């Protein structure tokens, strides 16, 4: 078994920069280091092969170097087509033992901006279904990592929460968040404040934003 | 088909020099790397020289200094000089053909495996000088009695028992190669023990280099 | 001392399968160097019956086979004919000695004729011999098979310069081998016990005069 | 030129069985090795196995021996990737990997890929989406909503205004459910002011279901 | 027009010995600085032509026989050499002038539970001759009385199948083997080293 380990796991860079990814091997692979582009929703893609030498269709910006037990991938000038996840993979051994590497996420760099936070109550309609959904929503935000807290009564609430985040914005390279909360209609009843509290970088404090179902 | 001979092979003294020559037939010489290899007198084989078909030379740590190999190839034949000859030079030498000769981007040594091998040439270095068998008889104690030589160079030596007329019941026990480079041999005859003691036994031995012919007898 | 290091003596009944085995160093096998085996019948010339460690030259039969792990190397035989008894030999490279490294070579018999054990008859020395002040000892044994023996001489119960005779075939097709060494100063005298030893197929028969 | 066209989508329950289909054109079919690669949900490539149509050459990764069979019909082309018994764990996207070829005494890695084929393994039976208004607030920017719950399989498209609003729309990745159903969300960044002046409408698809649903997100009434 | 000599040697499929796959290499510029750069190759040993020197040189045709054998047999590739490959699989001739190029494929070439595509001839009536191929599948008498169709004692079928494992030792690990031929005839050179 050859391990193939690569840093960084994720990088967040600017367009026109030097972009430089290593891989890893636990024992020599000789030259058999394959480089290879994943975009989300799409096929990957083989931009290098024999550690150095390109794939048709593949720019000269990308470049391919190393040896035996460490291999590197280099993009001298990052363009908006680069930004995507990139693999490294052995083909020195037999079929049976090929293996991967875990993969660079390479990344917009952004300046930062604050999560636009709104609170969505529970509708009706699902209410009568027996149900109650309660959404909080991070909009426009960058950096991706943001904190979400459900305090119902003032009271912390764990395992009741999912997250779903987006890939990063094509015209403003952000990210936004939604946080669902999903209760029985009973205890919807049972308790007045719903309040999603967010922490981000963006924001000197949290940002709590909060529905009293008797209140309004 | 292939035939290899060597010859140039003797008796000589130690301190000697003498050529060895192997001719080759039934095969492109040029086109082989040779060898050439010894086997001492019931004992293993040891490789002494080896000759490309570039001429690459190698030698065997025991035999440098003193033997060199050669190659004509119009003459299709093989030689070594053998100079400075030792008693542990004293071995059947056979003419060896290696493996077509080649080219070799890589490092590391020539294939040498030997396919064609002569019949090989006996080489025997000794000191000695001729010298008269002593014999002394061995007494019995079926019954076995013999007769012993000893210091005796060189061999062939010849044994018979009572004129010849006795045949069964007698072996002629190998010769024994002294450091002196002497020869020692026995003859044992069985025969009843009734027949011992009236039947009179004479054994006779002759050494024709000697010249030196002698009876012996044999009793209790 | 050879280099490569070989069993002195086999030995099987025809049809059975019997390995010979070549044992190397750093410098030879095990540095991959490859290893060629040579058959050499009684009184002829050696004849290559492996080479590149496992190939068969044309006209060599299927029975033989080669096989190398490590410094290791061993030859098989199967289905074990009479004419198959020969004297075996392995050659290798050793970078060391820059030179090719034949072993000391192994005795294989089909065993044929029924096994037998040596026959020893010890003579003291006579006294003629005595007369002239020289002192000689014979060991001579024979029929035995194979005809492959160890001899060691002891005098006063002591292991004991020895000269003993190669292995000879008799007429019956048994062997015969003979030990001449005789020494005439301090020690007949010193010592009125003598033996010599011969071991065969791992059986020791002692014959003692003095 | 290179195509590999692999099967449509595959949903089905644990313990059955399933054949998936990967065809070649524009390439001699029989020169090249063709292998399947598992991507699992959030996750990296791994190598399943290669073949080598027509030699009868299957050589297949440690990890997935004995779980998966391998086969490729050189007559038309295609290559197959086959479970004996389908297992939740299974559930992943599946690629068809043309290898390029050797060199030297070492392998090159898959040149041309397939578009891939998603298998689900489920339990759950296949369900219609539930759309539900996520309401603007009676707070210059304000978001709006829909919330589609309880589907089931995968995907949901989601629209708005029937593509006239593409702007400030962001459709969330759906999450797996306890109940095995997913859920989703699409919420929209719109001027305060058109919320009274704008109907807002989200469309919503579900082809598993023939299932379309259209809602009005409105202003709540207080 | 730099001649082909990757499509022989990075070739994925590789034919059997007794089926060798020959390539005509001709109207190229050759460079065998490839070959002889390389760290690859196990045998590079050349009958009648220096491994240098090769592009000083112009050939009217090269010849390129492409093979799989296990390691040992590599010394059966040779002039003037015996044995099952020699005699019956691919025979090289005594004047031969031309280089035999040998590498380790067991990654390659090599499966758990054996690779068995690759395959060997064991018997043959006749020696083979120098370039020559046979491909049949006749059943071999190797005894007096006629085999009629059927395998038996010393009735046997022509092809075995070597059994190719990464567990196995080096010599009997697969091996791939290109032999190049270089030939000279009453004819304007085809093929040409690149400095002359
Ligand atoms: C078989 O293929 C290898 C690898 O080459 C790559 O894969 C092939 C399938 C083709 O698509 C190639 O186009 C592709 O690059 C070939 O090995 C390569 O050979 C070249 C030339 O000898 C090497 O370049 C040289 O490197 C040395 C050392 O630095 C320099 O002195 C030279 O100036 C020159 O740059 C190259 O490094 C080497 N690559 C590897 C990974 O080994 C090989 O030549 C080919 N076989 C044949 C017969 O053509």
């Amino acid at each position: 078994d050859i391990q193939m380990t690569q840093s960084p796991s994720s990088l967040s860079a600017s367009v026109g920069d030097r972009v430089t990814i290593t891989c890893r091997a636990s024992q020599s692979i000789s030259s058999y280091l394959n480089w290879y582009q994943q975009k989300p929703g799409k096929a990957p893609k083989l931009l290098i092969y024999a550690a150095s030498s390109l794939q048709s269709g593949v720019p000269s910006r990308f470049s391919g170097s190393g040896s035996g037990t460490d291999f590197t991938l280099t993009i001298s000038s990052l363009q908006p087509e680069d930004f995507a996840t990139y693999y490294c993979q052995q083909s020195y051994s037999t079929p049976r033992q090929w293996t991967f590497g875990q993969g660079t996420k390479v990344e917009i760099k952004r300046t930062v901006a604050a999560p636009s936070v709104f609170i969505f109550p529970p509708s009706d309609e699902q209410l009568k279904s027996g149900t109650a959904s309660v959404v909080c929503l991070l909009n426009n935000f960058y950096p991706r990592e943001a904190k979400v807290q459900w305090k119902v009564d003032n009271a912390l609430q764990s395992g009741n929460s999912q997250e779903s985040v987006t890939e990063q914005d094509s015209k403003d390279s952000t990210y936004s968040l939604s946080s669902t909360l999903t209760l029985s209609k009973a205890d919807y009843e049972k308790h007045k404040v719903y309040a999603c509290e967010v922490t981000h970088q963006g924001l000197s404090s949290p940002v709590t934003k909060s529905f009293n179902r008797g209140e309004c | 088909e292939v035939q290899l001979v060597e010859s140039g092979g003797g008796l000589v003294q130690p301190g000697g020099s003498l050529r060895l020559s192997c001719a080759a037939s039934g095969f492109t010489f040029s086109s082989r790397n040779m060898n050439w290899v010894r086997q001492a007198p019931g004992k293993g084989l040891e490789w002494v020289s080896y000759i490309s078909s570039s001429g690459s030379i190698y030698y065997a740590d025991s035999v440098k200094g003193r033997f060199s190999i050669s190659r004509d190839n119009v003459k299709n034949s093989l030689y070594l000089q053998m100079n400075s000859l030792r008693d542990e030079d004293t071995a059947v030498y056979y003419c060896a053909r290696g493996v077509v000769g080649y080219y070799d981007m890589l490092t590391g040594p020539p294939d040498n495996w030997l396919d064609a091998w002569g019949q090989g040439t006996l080489v025997t270095v000794s000191s000695a000088s001729t010298k008269g068998p002593s014999v002394f008889p061995l007494a019995p104690s079926t019954a076995a009695l013999g007769c012993l030589v000893k210091d005796y160079f060189p061999e062939p030596v010849t044994v018979s028992w009572n004129s010849g007329a006795l045949t069964s019941g007698v072996h002629t026990f190998p010769a024994v190669l002294q450091s002196s480079g002497l020869y020692s041999l026995s003859s044992v005859v069985t025969v009843p023990s009734s027949s011992l003691g009236t039947q009179t036994y004479i054994c006779n031995v002759n050494h024709k280099p000697s010249n030196t012919k002698v009876d012996k007898r044999v009793e209790p | 001392q050879s280099v490569l290091t070989q069993p002195p003596s086999v030995s099987g009944a025809p049809g059975q399968r019997v390995t010979i085995s070549c044992t190397g160093s750093s410098s030879n096998i095990g540095a991959g160097y490859d290893v060629h085996w040579y058959q050499q019948l009684p009184g002829t010339a050696p004849k290559l019956l492996i080479y590149g460690n496992s190939n068969r030259p044309s006209g060599v039969p299927d029975r033989f086979s080669g096989s190398k792990s490590g410094t290791s190397a061993s030859l098989a035989i199967t289905g074990l004919q009479a004419e198959d008894e020969a004297d075996y030999y392995c050659q290798s490279y050793d970078s060391s000695l820059s030179g090719w490294v034949f072993g000391g070579g192994t005795k294989l018999t089909v065993l044929g004729q029924p096994k037998a054990a040596p026959s020893v008859t010890l003579f003291p020395p006579s006294s003629e011999e005595l007369q002239a002040n020289k002192a000689t000892l014979v060991c001579l044994i024979s029929d035995f098979y194979p005809g492959a023996v160890t001899v060691a001489w002891k005098a006063d119960s002591s292991p004991v310069g020895v000269e003993t005779t190669t292995p000879s075939k008799q007429s019956n097709n048994k062997y015969a081998a003979s030990s001449y060494l005789s020494l005439t100063p301090e020690q007949w005298k010193s010592h009125r016990s003598y033996s010599c030893q011969v071991t065969h197929e791992g059986s020791t028969v002692e014959k003692t005069v003095a | 030129e290179v195509q590999l066209v692999q099967s449509g989508a595959e949903v089905k329950k644990p313990g059955e069985s399933l054949k998936i289909s990967c065809q070649g054109s524009g390439y001699s079919f029989t020169s090249y090795w063709i292998g399947w690669v598992r991507q699992m949900p959030g996750k990296g490539l791994e190598w399943m196995g290669i073949i080598y149509p027509g030699e009868s050459d299957t050589r297949y990764s440690s990890s997935f021996q004995g779980h998966v069979t391998i086969s490729a019909d050189k007559s038309i082309s295609t290559a197959y990737l086959q479970w004996s018994s389908l297992k939740a764990s299974d559930t992943a996207m599946y690629y068809c990997a043309r290898i390029r070829g050797v060199y030297s005494s070492g392998w090159i890695g898959g040149d041309y890929w397939g578009q891939g084929t998603l298998v689900t393994v489920s339990s759950a039976s296949t369900k219609g989406p539930s759309v539900f208004p996520l309401a603007p607030s009676s707070k210059g920017t304000a978001a709006l909503g829909c919330l589609v719950k309880d589907y089931f399989p995968e995907p949901v498209t989601v629209s708005w205004n029937s593509g006239a609003l593409t702007s400030g729309v962001h459709t969330f990745p759906a999450v797996l459910q306890s109940s095995g159903l997913y859920s989703l969300s699409s919420v929209v960044t719109v001027p305060s002011s058109s919320l009274g002046t704008q109907t807002y409408i989200c469309n919503v698809n579900h082809k598993p279901s023939n299932t379309k649903v259209d809602k009005k997100v409105e202003p709540k009434s207080c | 027009n730099l001649c082909p000599f990757g499509e022989v040697f990075n070739a994925t499929r590789f034919a059997s010995v007794y089926a060798w796959n020959r390539k005509r290499i001709s109207n190229c510029v050759a460079d065998y600085s490839v070959l002889y750069n390389s760290a690859s190759f196990s045998t590079f040993k050349c009958y009648g032509v220096s491994p240098t020197k090769l592009n000083d040189l112009c050939f009217t045709n090269v010849y390129a026989d492409s093979f799989v054998i296990r390691g040992d047999e590599v010394r059966q590739i040779a002039p003037g050499q015996t044995g099952k490959i020699a005699d019956y699989n691919y025979k090289l001739p005594d004047d031969f002038t031309g280089c035999v190029i040998a590498w380790n494929s067991n990654n390659l070439d090599s499966k758990v539970g054996g690779n068995y595509n690759y395959l060997y001839r064991l018997f043959r009536k006749s020696n083979l001759k120098p370039f020559e191929r046979d491909i049949s599948t006749e059943i071999y008498q190797a005894g007096s009385t006629p085999c009629n169709g059927v395998e038996g004692f010393n009735c046997y079928f022509p092809l075995q199948s070597y059994g190719f494992q990464p567990t196995n030792g080096v010599g009997y690990q697969p091996y791939r083997v290109v032999v190049l031929s270089f030939e000279l005839l009453h004819a304007p050179a085809t093929v040409c080293g690149p400095k002359k």
